[PDB]
């Protein structure tokens, strides 16, 4: 039960911190990777 | 890297720990976490059958 | 911590790919008309964007009726619905043993993830007339009444029909608790892997059921599959097909398996909810047409396999309740019609005093003496014929029509065998003690012995035979037939015990 | 080994191993077999004088 509740606390804080950071992260390499992915699906399509 | 205790826990963390630990105290009794006891030494005492005469 | 880190970041591929979707129309009550999936195949697992599966039925030119696997708050109008790409499937292994598994594959019991290896399609086609062979093995339940009047075959389906609160789940758990002594033994042919599909029950009944099986040390045959009341109607619909697919895995590998479908009428009523929400026309008692086809697939997934196909068997026993004993209702007539073996409990014998409350002549096993041991066949056919004679003579001589010596003989032997067939809850006995006690009941030696004293006769007789007659019971159960020296020895031991019983 | 690998509490597993595997308790005594055998011998002697009288 110790490792269970510490695991739950850990996983929820990880998800909350991910929301906190990536909600305020824009540097257009997201969109660059996404257009690269459309390009890759174009080459394989 | 944020070791030295569970991170940013708050009091209800330890409250849930205490309720779960309290139910776990209910599931065995009031024993100790070390130096276990063995038993209480009982004595089987079967009464002697007797007879006046056969 | 670090192992959790690396399994999280290596396990999910995040391999994005172009994929068929479609937006959602009316998300009514677990049903969702989905517009767009022009290449979806019928009865396919599909996936709502909040992380929840649904099953696509009722493909129409307008839209597809996907019926959801769970809660309905998590779905709006206008969200995507991604095709998974395959029919709904159940992860099956032998590491799934002894673990409560939520109806798809999802082990909701708090003992880690399932170590499955063999995924299996759940809507598979049952074997034909050539891969099947007939019942051969004696599926014993430990109940004296079942194993002496309606015996089960490894290779067979046999109902447990009654009314509510009669002992049907208790008969199923007697059947489960008997087979421990065959699992921990030597022969693989005796060993048991059973699947208890609890449909539409409550979670605390399944929890106390797992408590009884763990306290009885049942968790190596057993696979408990709970689709409880709070689960969605397709989880209750699809759960016995999952247990059938796990049983088919064990059967086609060649291990003797069984499935207890507890509260199979709950599958019928969940599929009634599904059809009436997907706007199919209602038939009788508002159940649709193909409820018989539903249970017919589900129950003809089981018979003995051919000797060239592994030799594994399946024993389907579904539990069904009537209401006010009305056998003529739609679901009991359908499920009696598909099955062949059926155990009838009427309930007035439960309040009258026999336990388990098989009220009897309605109950029949069509495989009959073929699914008994040779000893029980040599002993308990005249018992069934005598009980038939006893029932009809008591039925017309309720008031004392004519009492010669023959009629009081019939009522005496009938009442004494009636108190033979009483048996306590959660106490199954092996076949050899059953042969011994029905030998002590049918072959004389109990006919004039005061019918209230039969239960103490049972207790002291089983104590006697387990006390100094273990090797003779080994001779009976391993030799098969009860031999003539063992026959006269049982005669002598029951005579000696009649003396020690009138001592 | 399994309970030492599972229980990470240091000292406790070897402590319980030492206090359990070197734990011995005696059989609960009788002090009645001598009475039973002496009463056996007395009823055999009375049965022997009954024997010679018969
Ligand atoms: N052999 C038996 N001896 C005593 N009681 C029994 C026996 N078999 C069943 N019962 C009774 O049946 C009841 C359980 O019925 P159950 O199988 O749960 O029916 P349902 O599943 O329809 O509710 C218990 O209360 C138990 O006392
Ligand atoms: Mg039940």
């Amino acid at each position: 039960m110790m490792r269970q509740k510490e695991q739950e606390h850990m996983i929820n804080w990880v998800e909350k911190h991910v929301v906190q950071s990536i909600s305020a992260q824009q540097e257009k390499e997201t969109i660059a990777k996404c257009i690269a992915d459309l390009k890759l699906l174009a080459k394989k399509a | 890297q944020t070791s030295g205790g569970p991170v940013d826990a708050g009091p209800e963390y330890q409250q849930d720990l205490d309720r779960e630990l309290f139910k776990l105290k209910q599931m065995y009794g009031k024993a100790d976490m070390n130096t276990f006891p063995n038993f209480t030494f009982e004595d089987p005492k079967f009464e002697v059958v007797e007879k006046p005469q056969s | 911590v670090s192992s959790i880190l690396e399994e999280r970041i290596l396990g999910a591929d995040t391999s994005v790919d172009l994929e068929e979707t479609g937006r959602v129309l009316s998300i009514g009550d677990g049903i969702a008309r989905v517009h767009g999936l022009r290449n979806v195949q019928a009865e396919e697992m599909v996936e709502f964007s909040s992380g929840l599966k649904g099953m696509s039925l009722n493909l129409e030119p307008d839209n597809v009726g996907v019926v959801v696997f769970g809660n309905d708050k998590l779905i709006k109008e206008g969200d995507i619905v991604k095709r998974t790409g395959a029919i709904v499937d159940v992860p099956v292994g032998e590491e799934l043993l002894g673990r409560v598994v939520d109806a798809l594959g999802n082990a909701i019991d708090g003992k880690g993830p399932i170590g499955s290896k063999a995924r299996r399609r759940v809507g598979l086609k049952a074997p034909g007339i050539i891969p099947r062979i007939s019942v051969r093995e004696p599926m014993q339940t430990g109940i004296k009444a079942v194993d002496s009047l309606v015996p089960i075959g490894r290779g067979q389906r046999e109902l447990i029909i009654g009314d509510r609160q009669t002992g049907k789940t208790s008969i199923a758990i007697d059947t489960i608790i008997n087979q421990k002594r065959f699992n921990d033994g030597t022969d693989e042919k005796k060993k048991l892997y059973c699947i208890y599909v609890a449909i539409g029950q409550k979670r605390s009944t399944v929890a106390q059921l797992v408590k009884r099986l763990t306290d009885a040390d049942a968790m190596k045959y057993t696979i408990v599959v709970s689709a409880t009341a709070s689960d969605a109607a397709p989880l209750q619909y699809l759960a016995p097909y999952s247990g059938c697919s796990m049983g088919e895995y064990f059967r086609d590998n060649g291990k003797h398996a069984l499935i207890i479908y507890d509260d199979l009428s709950k599958q019928a009523v969940a599929y009634r909810q599904m059809s009436l929400l997907l706007r199919r026309p209602p038939g009788r008692e508002a159940y649709p047409g193909d409820v018989f086809y539903l249970h017919s697939r589900l129950l003809e997934r089981a018979a003995k396999m051919n000797d060239a196909f592994g030799g594994g068997s399946l024993t389907a026993l579904p539990v069904i309740e009537t209401q006010a004993g009305d056998v003529s209702a739609y679901i009991p007539t359908n499920v009696i019609s598909i099955t062949d073996g059926q155990i009838f409990l009427e309930t007035e014998l439960f309040y009258k005093g026999i336990r388990p409350a098989i009220n009897v002549g309605l109950s029949v096993s069509r495989v009959g003496s073929a699914a008994q041991t040779r000893a029980m066949k040599q002993v308990a056919g005249t018992m069934k014929l005598e009980l038939a004679q006893y029932r009809e003579v008591a039925a017309f001589a309720q008031f004392g029509s004519d009492l010669d010596a023959a009629t009081q003989q019939l009522l005496s032997r009938g009442v004494r065998l009636t108190e033979l067939l009483k048996q306590g809850q959660y106490s199954p006995m092996a076949i050899e003690e059953q042969v011994a006690v029905i030998y002590a009941g049918v072959r004389g030696y109990l006919d004039k012995l005061e019918p209230s004293k039969i239960t103490k006769f049972e207790n002291a007789f089983l104590s006697h035979v387990i006390s100094q007659h273990q090797t003779l019971l080994g001779k009976i159960r391993t030799d098969g037939k009860i031999s003539e020296e063992a026959d006269a020895k049982l005669k002598e031991i029951v005579t000696n015990f009649l003396a020690g019983f009138e001592a | 080994a399994y309970y030492k690998a599972n229980v990470t509490k240091a000292g406790l597993v070897d402590d319980f191993e030492k206090k359990f595997n070197a734990l011995k308790v005696p059989i609960p005594e009788d002090k009645y077999t001598a009475q039973v055998d002496a009463e056996e011998k007395e009823d055999v002697k009375s049965c022997a004088e009954f024997l010679i009288q018969s």
